[PDB]
């Protein structure tokens, strides 16, 4: 709870690689749903499709996914490690994706203090 | 006689499960395209219903 909950979507997609719980892409995140095991997904708002927004949030609907609301595209892509880092660290080449899911999360308490109590709010 | 070297690329569409997903204004979701009904491709994973056929991307299974 002492840091703000947008910025708290860090930590959780960096352990959701290190068991590759991170369905990167679209279409892998489509079919990460449709095994039914995913506990929480996000999605970038910078969308040249508006229906595709609409593709993903009939299947986040039903099959009780709740959501955090992330602006650009190409900012979203870098928790999996996307962008291209230079050796002094710079992000000299990104790829953002628009649909980040996660199958783990992390082993900690400091992530599901705030992401989890901003999930308990809006039931 | 003449050097015949070709390699048949690949083309994506914009995120191509809009072809397969479609969903109306009611919210209910509906795939157009075949299921296969193989396990290690199932549920998930969808056929293309071609002009004589379906197609699999896994077990590349055919119909008629
Ligand atoms: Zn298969």
């Amino acid at each position: 709870g002492v840091m703000d909950v947008n910025t708290a979507l860090q930590e959780v997609l960096k352990t959701a690689l290190i068991h590759d719980g991170l369905a990167r892409g679209i279409r892998e995140a489509a079919k990460a749903l449709d095994k039914r095991q995913a506990h929480l997904c996000v999605l970038a708002s910078n969308c040249d499709e508006p229906m595709y927004v609409k593709l993903v949030e009939a299947l986040c609907a039903e099959h009780q996914i709740n959501l955090i609301k992330v602006d650009d595209n190409k900012k979203l892509g870098e928790w999996v490690g996307l962008c291209k880092i230079d050796r002094e660290g710079k992000p000299r080449k990104v790829v953002g994706c628009s649909c980040v899911v996660v199958k783990d999360y992390g082993k900690e308490s400091q992530a599901k203090d705030v992401i989890e109590e901003y999930f308990k709010c809006k039931k | 006689t003449t050097p015949k070297k070709n390699k048949h690329k690949r083309k994506k569409v914009k995120l191509a499960v809009l072809k397969y997903y479609k969903v109306d204004e009611n919210g209910k979701i509906s795939r157009l395209r075949r299921e296969c009904p193989s396990d290690e491709c199932g549920a998930g994973v969808f056929m293309a219903s071609h002009f004589d056929r379906h197609y699999c991307g896994k077990c590349c299974l055919t119909y008629c």
